[PDB]
């Protein structure tokens, strides 16, 4: 459908906002990132493609923390994701200043959804070219959400985005089938690494670095922390072992 | 005035006299100083009547807006909203507030917000002009986790002395009992508490 | 000024005197101090005469527009909220002390608003210089379950106490009775206990007593 | 939003303002208005375009307006746009009286409106006013003055001018019969004769006519003719 | 195509052409090379002149005693970004008495550059920057792009023919990353890298520009006779 | 200190039998110094008369304001403003500046062209409509006029008898006020005509 | 120039095409809903489609609790539905603050419909492609259904349906009201009204329902609430019990 | 993010016509018919209420609305525009006139304010004209009963009787034959119903038809007693029962 | 501080003191406290140190701008009405102009002289003879005694000599004489032998 896709706020005769649909095409080109909701927290994993050996390992972090209990991972236009996360940090700080409590994840997800959606209202602005998997632990459990360029978001047992989303979603579905009682935080980290490695088979042309993050009540006391050192290497070893 | 809030085993009781004075004249002798800012969050107002009423109206609007968006607030959140208004306008609004509320997880909570705009969580709180005369009595007699009957008897004794010694305090004693069973309103007339 | 409101078993009655003073001088001997905010919501104002007239006229405009917007009979609470929020916004510079009374689909109401934006609910109220004199009568004679006649007599008697005992109150008694089921009846000059007596002599000057320099006809 | 902008305030490749030319074309389809300046007064006459037996001619004042106790204007083009300018003209006339305690000179009032019309023609991106005015007024300096202004913001002084439909025919007729030493009563005839010839209807009748005069107590009066008064002069003038 | 007229339009394939065109402006600029060891970070910039009657336009800009950057593309945009970077480094010192971290400095540029790629009225910065600095975490090197993407690297090159220098750095990565406490040996490595990007010219005293920052070395720029020994 | 007492002056309005009377003194001064004996304080906007007392700068400012407002009213309405409508126009205009108020006390007087009944109304400096059926007073000598008008005035005075009453009330009140005097002007307003008269009075 | 189809301005036929296209956006979720009024309650029944196994069904809701007494079911894209819900929640709270009493459902429909009109006149703002159905039990009017559409139009309803199969549901409601000759469902409790609404949703759509296929909101005096999956299951059991 | 439509979307075409005004007037022509008739002692404004669905409570959607107690308006064209435009008219009736002069505006001045609102949309940047034509009927002590039509362009004219909307041409022809300067209000209502009966295609009863009149003051609708100078609204809606009674005698 | 003005049959005579005093000493004894607003309109002013000249020169620019714009000289009535409005605007502004002015002009259309006294509040009054501040306390008794509308310019100047002599005799301050200007049908001229 041409003619109606040159502007951001225009409905096509079918009611479809094409520019937002084109923004989704930007997301589908990004590196695959997933989020797994465990029985007491959430786990985030992102594939970081190694463009060249000259990138210093472990410095180009792509998972972001908001306040202290929300972690955000996104795929698509990385600058757009940072713009969205910068707003979330402002929204989270504003909520804490006025209400004194850390912003609830369902409340935070709405704050971001209103912002992302507001970018589809006017033709003087462009839609976000990122789908953001975000979540954390709040007063009433763990929450995992996923935004879209249109501003739509839902709660997920496990979310996947980026180029390997179709591959990753297959293994996320297997996790919920095999573990309906709830997956443990430590096992979720190992499974998160395995899913990213499997999803990378859609990007075999280039090497990648796995980055994991997670926020569990029992293990981080409800705060968002990165996987590093021994725990990261066990996940990498497990992911390679299953691949081999 | 004389406002008071006492946590007890099943929840929290807010209490106050009913007299408001403009000098020696009692402008209204049956005032209701207990204000509902949310279903199970109530506040006691002392100081300027215009300022406290304005703050209570704005806080109720904020907590109503909070509930529609982020679920039911806690008593700590209600006190936080009070602090921002009382603190960000401390040079204009001469308001001292006692916020008491009930929620299932934390049971009864009491927050006092003195004239400065700071927030203090307390087992029991007393404010108003008449409170100064019962600082010693309340401290000696307050106990943790008293029953509803003991707390009401404790509050009746406390306010009867605050009413006795303060000219700017008197009238009927109005209580609001916040518990899991709901909100209960009690009133005690001078013939009931004056000869305790 | 003397103003009283008396809630009775099926409505509310507000009364006021009709004397307006500029210091010790009586500028208006028959000022109407009861103002409409809507057909069945009425306001009586003490303190500055201009602000009470002006504040009610502004709120009365907004009540009418809001009533047309919502297609509903105005609430006395809406008048109270917009009235107190307006007064609070000006931090007491608008020296309007008001008794707002009326009937709405939710019953009969009687509030008093102070110049600083504070409000109180009551079954009988009084404002003005004669408030203490009027409240003495209200305290002595008010009772639960007053009939319309008892309330009108009590309200008028309370105003009379201010008229006789307060220098700032006098002349006549204005009464407005708002009952839940029927229209508000404005009893202008309900009682006129201060009718002036005949003068001892007639001061009709004989024509030509005044000296005139020039006479002219003015075009309209 | 840049794609939807029509670029109102731009020059044509041959140095013309497109929207002002189109606004003038709009005015050429409006009812004719005629102004004639006589030795002892000014005559403003206009032809109502919208007409029906159910239209209230008695109070349908839509082309002749009073700006002051001394100035009036006849309007051709968008009636809605004119009333916006009419009210600013009235306010300006009172602002001048408030400041200088004298009645505003006609040229000063005309210049202010023409400056308002020109503003929409050069900046702001909004469409021009589609109204032409004929100002008839009096002041101590120049006496009886007759001006006309158009959407472009240009204004000129005239002895007899017509705006609206059939200006070419109306102007030619005025050229043939206008005598400098003529009285108002002759201007009453000339205005009606000119309209009766350039009117697009079969005949000219009192229901189609707006008519006003400015004439000299030794003080200038404004008379906006009521329908019965117009009907009287139409018989006297022989139309 | 009609999807490249403004910066607020996605193409049917999800591409922002106006940003791609800004990236093309960098490829027209002269090659500038960046590399670092654990102790020192070095910028080597090839400077170009309009005519042999003209001076060579400067490529290295100093933001602090501990931070600086080289540019490729629209020099006026570099001044806008370098001035903004100075203010952020300035703000950190005044308000915190804290040297702005190079990583944090890069993210501040990323946030500023992105704003022009999402709202109408502005344009992407048609300049790529190599930011080097030394802070309490060691030497750093960042590559900034008009799209807002900022990458921390061992070494890199931007500008015309930068692929040759970039390819050399990849082969030599195992070597120059170990040059600790020997500033002049890094500069030789960088100069040898940028020499791989020369097409029809040779480095000269006036053509070449070098900068270095490290543990004890404040950000210093070598131009003219100063770089005579490295050529 | 008090702006309303700097320039002095007084205005009085009385009602009769199908006629209104409005009168004022002609003194303008600077406290003790009398500057002008021709400073008229009564202005008409058609068939409605406005007498403004108080600060002379505010009296002049409001005259040009109400001329501005009433002139625009007659262009939009195509009819002259009636005394009752004008009374609210004055009231709102004075309140529009509650916190920057004009130090003036106006007195509206006129006969409604349609109903034909006399009308007079008074005001404070911030616009309290003091509508009276008998008489209105303003200015420095309001105390004197109140007692003087309250005794002489009687209902339903003929236009000839009303002139004697209002003029005598004005002259005797002005004679006992330091800042008022230097001649007075009386308007006798009837449904069909208006008569303007200048009174002989003490020039000290 | 084809401006008329891209911004809210009149076309040569006098039509606002962008508003017409916003109506098409409402049906893109393929969710059907209906609202009925009882004697003292209002019930909103909405289809709940969760084809994705990774979704959390608890969060897939198109019914919003605007106020304590007012509820709203939206038809159309969720991002726009949440935009209207947040604005409605802000409007209702502001109304209570300014005017001292809870906002009536009809006033909120009017307030939200006036906003939709502004988007339909200003070229800056696009219409929201959502249809908002406000339900409550007003303090004066009793049970109330008010449906707003992207054009800025709104009206009260005896019972209303929305979605692709709106016509099919409406005829069933039309016939039922024709035979009963009354303006409301004559039941004293909302459990029977919910069972009534679910039965005609089943009949009109001709599909069996499970507890996960429905999302139900009930408006009563002084409270609007949404039924949980377990509460909806009880209603489904009763329907299968023929009573 | 900012509002970037600071330019006018209504502009003169090479033929001199304003495209958006003409299209706005077209939307009125497909609008539901409405008419007004001015009688010697009142004005009657009528229209038919076509319902979106039989389940819609048409009583909740009033096409005839009160602007001031003595002024009422009916529309033809786009319903939403009339609703917001009426809200503006009621507001400006207070802010611009009543709050200054203490009394409600006359019909001529209120129509001018409404016309100014419509004209502003015809020249201001980033807006389209209102797609409604209003028939505003009112009374004032100096001009008496008056009936005005306001167009999307902001132009307004006074009418003895008029009809706007789908059947305007047929209605206006009918009104010309029937209208005369001797009509009483009871006769105008009879003529209004007869004219409206021709336009309506479906059911013709009190529920599908909406009438309002400006006539004698209704002190029973005033809501209070004791102020003789207050005499009550002159604008009155005829309830469905009242219309149905007159239909039986039609 | 002396500002006097007398309107005679054919002209207006404005006299203003020459002294300028700043605190302890007299800075200047030849100051001209007047501005020519138009060829036939003259404005004398007195008041606070800086306000008098800033206001007078600001007024003169607007009157000059009007004259060039319409190629027409404002009448003295219009100029005084304009000047009064600015003083009225300022008296209730952030920093009022504390300036008292006399506006004497010749109306070439009515062929009559005009004298207007406006104080810093904005109180415009037309007088046969005017004065500002305490200068009118000493002079009005003489002017009330000797003034007649039909005086010639020579008689008017003789009357100003009496008014100035009385000011010299009884007023404590030394105002260093007066500069006298006459606004006539022929324009504005200064009397040097006074």
């Amino acid at each position: 459908g041409t003619g109606y896709d040159l502007s951001n706020s225009v409905f096509s005769p079918d009611g479809r906002n094409f520019q937002v649909e084109y923004a989704v095409k930007a997301v589908e080109n990004g590196t695959t990132s997933i989020g797994i909701k465990c029985n007491d927290g959430v786990v985030f994993a992102v594939e970081k493609l190694i463009t060249s050996k000259l990138l210093v390992p472990q410095k180009n972090v792509k998972i972001q923390v908001v306040d202290r209990h929300i972690g955000c991972v996104y795929s698509g236009l990385i600058p757009d994701g940072r713009h969205l996360v910068n707003r979330g940090r402002e929204e989270a700080a504003s909520f804490k200043k006025l209400y004194k409590t850390p912003i609830p994840i369902p409340a935070f997800a709405d704050r971001l959804g209103q912002y992302v959606q507001a970018h589809t209202l006017y033709n003087s602005v462009r839609p976000f070219g990122v789908s953001t998997i975000f979540g954390g632990v709040d007063k009433n459990g763990a929450h995992l959400y996923m935004l879209e360029p249109s501003g739509s978001y839902w709660g997920y047992k496990g979310a996947a985005t980026g180029k390997g989303r179709q591959s990753a979603k297959a293994e996320l579905e297997k996790l919920v089938d095999h573990h309906p009682e709830g997956l443990s935080a430590r096992e979720a980290v190992k499974q998160a690494a395995k899913i990213i490695y499997l999803a990378h088979e859609d990007n075999k042309e280039k090497d990648f670095e796995l980055e994991i993050s997670w926020c569990s009540l029992s293990e981080t006391n409800g705060l968002h922390k990165f996987v590093k050192g021994d725990l990261l290497q066990e996940a990498i070893d497990f992911a390679q072992k299953e691949i081999n | 005035t004389s406002i008071m809030a006492v946590t007890f085993k099943d929840g929290v009781i807010l209490d106050a006299d009913s007299r408001t004075t403009t000098g020696a004249y009692i402008a209204n002798r049956v005032t209701d100083k207990l204000t509902r800012v949310h279903d199970k969050i109530w506040c006691c107002r002392s100081g300027s009547a215009a300022d406290t009423q304005a703050i209570a109206d704005i806080v109720q609007y904020h907590l109503e807006l909070y509930t529609s968006q982020y679920g039911t607030p806690s008593t700590e959140t209600a006190a936080s909203v009070f602090k921002e208004l009382c603190y960000e306008n401390k040079d204009n609004l001469t308001a001292g507030i006692i916020v008491a509320g009930y929620d299932d997880k934390n049971k009864g909570e009491v927050y006092t917000i003195p004239l400065g705009g700071s927030v203090h969580k307390l087992p029991y709180a007393i404010a108003g002009s008449g409170s100064t005369f019962i600082y010693g009595y309340c401290d000696k007699n307050f106990r943790e986790n008293m029953s509803k009957e003991e707390t009401v008897d404790f509050i009746k004794h406390s306010l009867s002395q605050a009413i006795k010694w303060d000219g700017s305090s008197g009238g009927v004693i109005r209580m609001v009992v916040l518990t899991a069973a709901g909100v209960e309103r009690l009133i005690f007339y001078p013939d009931e508490y004056e000869q305790l | 000024t003397t103003i009283v409101g008396v809630k009775f078993n099926n409505g509310v009655v507000i009364a006021a005197d009709t004397r307006s003073t500029q210091g010790p001088i009586v500028a208006d001997k028959n000022c109407a101090k009861l103002h409409r905010i809507s057909p069945k919501i009425w306001c009586a104002g003490a303190g500055t005469a201009a602000d009470t007239e002006a504040v009610t006229q502004l709120i009365g405009s907004n009540i009418e527009l809001h009533s047309l917007y919502t297609s509903r009979e105005p609430r006395v609470v809406s008048a109270l909220q917009m009235l107190k929020q307006h007064l609070f916004k000006y931090q007491g510079h608008i020296g309007a002390y008001l008794i707002v009374a009326g009937v709405d689909p939710t019953g009969s109401h009687l509030f008093s608003i102070h110049a600083h934006g504070s409000t109180d609910v009551g079954y009988y109220l009084s404002l003005g210089s004669g408030s203490l004199a009027a409240m003495a009568v209200l305290e002595s004679h008010w009772k639960q379950d007053l009939t319309k006649e008892e309330a009108i007599k009590l309200a008028s008697d309370a105003i009379q106490a201010g008229i006789w005992n307060d220098l700032g109150s006098g002349s006549n008694v204005d009464v407005c009775v708002m009952e839940i089921g029927k229209d508000a009846e404005y009893l202008r000059n309900y009682l006129t206990p201060n009718v002036r007596e005949e003068k001892q002599k007639s001061y009709k000057f004989p024509r030509g007593t005044t000296a005139v320099l020039k006479e002219s006809i003015v075009n309209i | 939003s840049r794609r939807y902008d029509s670029r109102t305030t731009i020059f044509s490749p041959e140095g013309r303002l497109y929207q002002v030319e189109y606004a003038l074309e709009s005015i050429s389809h409006a009812g004719t208005a005629i102004g004639i300046m006589a030795s002892d007064g000014i005559v403003l006459a206009a032809e109502r375009k919208v007409t029906s037996t159910l239209l209230e001619q008695d109070t349908s004042t839509e082309k002749l307006y009073k700006l002051n106790d001394k100035i009036a204007v006849a309007v051709a083009g968008l009636t809605a746009d004119a009333e916006i300018l009419i009210n600013t003209a009235r306010i300006h006339a009172q602002n001048y009286l408030k400041t200088y305690n004298e009645d505003i000179p006609v040229e000063i009032l005309v210049r202010r409106l023409s400056d308002i019309k020109q503003g929409y023609t050069q900046h702001g991106g909004l469409r021009p006013f589609g109204v032409s005015f004929i100002y008839a007024g009096y002041d101590d300096r120049y006496g009886y003055q007759l001006y006309t202004s158009n959407p472009s913001g240009n204004y000129t002084g005239w002895k007899a001018i017509s705006v609206g439909a059939n200006t070419s025919a109306a102007q030619t007729l005025l050229q043939m019969d206008y005598k400098d030493d003529m009285k108002v009563d002759d201007a009453i005839e000339l205005a009606l004769k000119t309209l009766s010839k350039t009117t697009d209807s079969s005949a000219l009748t009192y229901d189609r006519l707006e008519f006003a005069t400015i004439r000299k107590d030794g003080e200038v009066y404004q008379k906006i003719f009521k329908p019965q008064e117009i009907k009287d002069i139409l018989v006297k003038t022989g139309i | 195509n009609n999807y490249d007229g403004d910066t607020v339009t996605f193409s049917p394939t999800g591409r922002l052409f106006q940003v791609e065109y800004a990236l093309e402006a960098i490829k027209q600029g002269s090659v500038t090379v960046g590399l670092r060891s654990n102790t020192h970070a070095v910028l080597v910039a090839l400077k170009r002149n309009a005519d042999e009657l003209s001076s060579y336009q400067k490529k290295i800009i100093k933001c602090d005693e501990h931070m600086g950057l080289s540019l490729a593309g629209l020099a006026p945009d570099a001044r806008v970004l370098s001035n903004y970077l100075r203010q952020q480094c300035n703000y950190s010192s005044l308000v915190f008495n804290r040297k702005l971290a190079v990583e944090r400095a890069g993210h501040l540029l990323c946030d500023k550059a992105q704003k022009n790629t999402q709202s109408y009225g502005g344009r992407p910065y048609g300049v790529g920057l190599l930011i080097i600095g030394y802070d309490k975490s060691g030497a750093h090197l960042l590559e900034f792009q008009p799209s807002g993407n900022v990458t921390e690297l061992y070494g890199t090159a931007i500008g015309a023919r930068s692929q040759g220098a970039k390819t050399y750095l990849e082969r030599t990565l195992d070597t120059f990353i170990k040059i600790d406490g020997n500033p002049d040996e890094l500069i030789k490595a960088g100069v040898e890298a940028i020499s791989q990007s020369l097409r029809d010219e040779s480095l000269t005293v006036d053509n070449l520009s070098i900068a270095i920052v490290g543990k004890d070395t404040p950000f210093t720029i070598y131009d003219g006779e100063a770089v005579a020994k490295y050529i | 200190s008090d702006p309303s007492s700097i320039n002095g002056g007084i205005v009085v309005a009385m009602t009769g039998k199908d006629c209104v009377a409005i009168a004022c003194d002609l003194r303008l001064g600077s406290q003790s110094l009398g500057v002008s004996n021709k400073f008229e304080k009564i202005f008409h906007y058609g068939h409605v008369f406005l007498g403004i007392t108080g600060l002379a700068t505010d009296v002049t400012t409001l005259n040009e304001m109400f001329r501005y407002k009433t002139n625009l009213y007659k262009l939009k309405e195509e009819r002259a403003i009636e005394p009752e409508t004008f009374t609210q126009l004055v009231s709102s205009s004075l309140y529009e500046r509650r916190f920057g108020p004009y130090f003036v006390g106006p007195v509206v007087a006129g006969i409604n062209s349609k109903s034909g009944k006399p009308f007079i109304a008074g005001f404070d400096l911030i616009g309290c409509i003091d509508e009276a059926k008998d008489f209105i007073v303003s200015g420095t000598a309001s105390d004197q006029l109140f007692g003087m008008c309250e005794s002489l005035y009687e209902p339903n005075l003929e236009p000839e008898d009303l002139f004697e009453t209002i003029s005598q009330a004005l002259l005797n009140a002005a004679d006992r006020d330091a800042l008022s005097g230097w001649g007075a002007v009386v308007y006798i307003i009837k449904k069909d005509e208006v008569v303007k008269r200048y009174l002989k009075m003490r020039q000290d | 120039a084809g401006y008329d189809r891209h911004i809210t301005i009149f076309s040569p036929e006098g039509r606002l095409y962008q508003v017409e296209y916003a109506f098409k956006a409402t049906n893109q979720t393929n969710i059907n809903s209906l609202a009925v009024r009882g004697k003292d309650c209002t019930v909103v029944i909405s289809q709940k489609k969760v084809p994705d196994k990774l979704l959390d069904p608890t969060t897939v809701s198109y019914i919003f609790c605007i106020s304590r007494t007012i509820g709203m079911v939206v038809n159309g894209p969720i991002p726009d539905a949440r935009n209207a819900a947040l604005r409605a929640k802000a409007e209702a709270a502001e109304f209570r603050y300014k005017y001292g009493y809870d906002m009536p459902c009809d006033v909120l429909a009017k307030r939200m419909a006036n906003l939709s009109q502004i988007y339909t006149q200003r070229a800056y703002m696009r219409p929201l492609g959502v249809i908002l159905t406000f339900v409550s039990v007003d303090e004066e009017l009793g049970p109330s259904i008010y449906k707003t559409d992207p054009a800025g139009y709104y009206v009260g309803y005896k019972a209303t349906a929305t979605g692709p199969k709106q016509q099919e549901i409406t005829t069933n409601l039309e016939n039922h009201f024709k035979k009963s000759k009354i303006d409301h469902i004559n039941e004293e409790s909302w459990e029977k009204v919910v069972e009534f609404a679910i039965t005609h949703m089943i009949d009109a759509l001709g599909t069996e329902f499970s507890k996960n296929d429905l999302e139900v909101g009930v408006a009563t005096k002084d409270k609007f609430f949404t039924l949980s999956a377990e509460n909806i299951e009880e209603r489904l059991v009763a329907i299968a019990e023929q009573d | 993010m900012t509002d970037r439509y600071s330019f006018s979307l209504t502009t003169f075409s090479p033929s001199g016509k304003l495209g958006q005004i003409d299209y706005a007037l077209t939307a009125v022509k497909q609008g539901v018919t409405s008419l007004g008739i001015k009688a010697t002692n009142g004005v009657v404004i009528a229209t038919e209420k076509k319902s979106s669905s039989p389940l819609a409570m048409s009583e909740t959607l009033s096409k005839v609305s009160l602007l001031t107690p003595d002024i009422g308006a009916v529309y033809s064209g786009m319903g939403p525009d009339y609703r917001v435009l009426v809200d503006k008219s009621r507001k400006v009736a207070h802010t611009s006139y009543k709050r200054i002069y203490g009394e409600y505006p006359p019909t001529k001045l209120l129509v001018s304010e409404v016309a100014k609102i419509m004209q502003e949309a015809t020249q201001s940047g980033g807006v389209r004209p209102f797609g409604v034509s209003l028939l505003i009927a009112g009374h004032d002590e100096f001009n008496g009963f008056s009936l005005y039509q306001v167009d999307p362009s902001g132009s307004y004219f006074p009418w003895k009787a008029t009809a706007i909307g789908k059947g305007s041409v047929a209605a206006k022809t009918f009104l010309e034959k029937r209208w005369n300067d001797e009509l009483e209000l009871e006769d105008a209502i009879h003529i209004a119903l007869l004219t409206l009966k021709e336009s309506v295609e479906g059911e013709f009863n009190g529920d599908t038809i909406e009438l309002a009149i400006i006539g004698d003051e209704n002190p029973d609708l005033l809501g209070y007693t004791g102020i003789p100078t207050d005499k009550g609204p002159r604008f009155r809606k005829l309830t469905s029962q009242e219309i149905n009674d007159r239909l039986e005698a039609l | 501080d002396i500002i006097l003005g007398i309107r005679v049959q054919d002209s207006v005579i404005l006299a203003s003191s020459k002294a300028v005093t700043r605190g302890i000493s007299v800075l200047k004894d030849s100051d001209d406290k007047t501005r020519q607003l138009s060829p036939h309109t003259l404005m004398s002013f007195a008041g606070e140190a800086g306000d008098t000249v800033q206001f007078a020169e600001y007024i003169q620019a607007n009157i000059q701008l009007y004259s060039i714009r319409e190629d027409y000289e404002l009448s003295p009535q219009a100029v005084s009405s304009f000047v009064r409005q600015e003083l009225a605007k300022s008296i209730r502004s952030r920093r009022p102009y504390q300036v008292n002015v006399l506006i004497g002009g010749y109306d070439k259309k009515k062929n009559k002289p005009e004298l207007y006294q406006i104080d810093y509040l904005g109180t415009k009054v037309e007088l046969p003879y005017g004065a500002h501040g305490y200068s009118g306390f000493y002079t009005f008794s003489l002017l009330d005694h000797h003034y007649r509308p039909d005086m010639t310019t020579e008689e008017g100047l003789d009357l100003l000599k009496l008014c100035v002599q009385e000011l010299e005799k009884r007023m404590p301050m030394d105002f260093k004489g007066v500069i006298v200007k006459i606004v006539d049908k022929d324009g504005i001229r200064q009397v040097d032998d006074f």
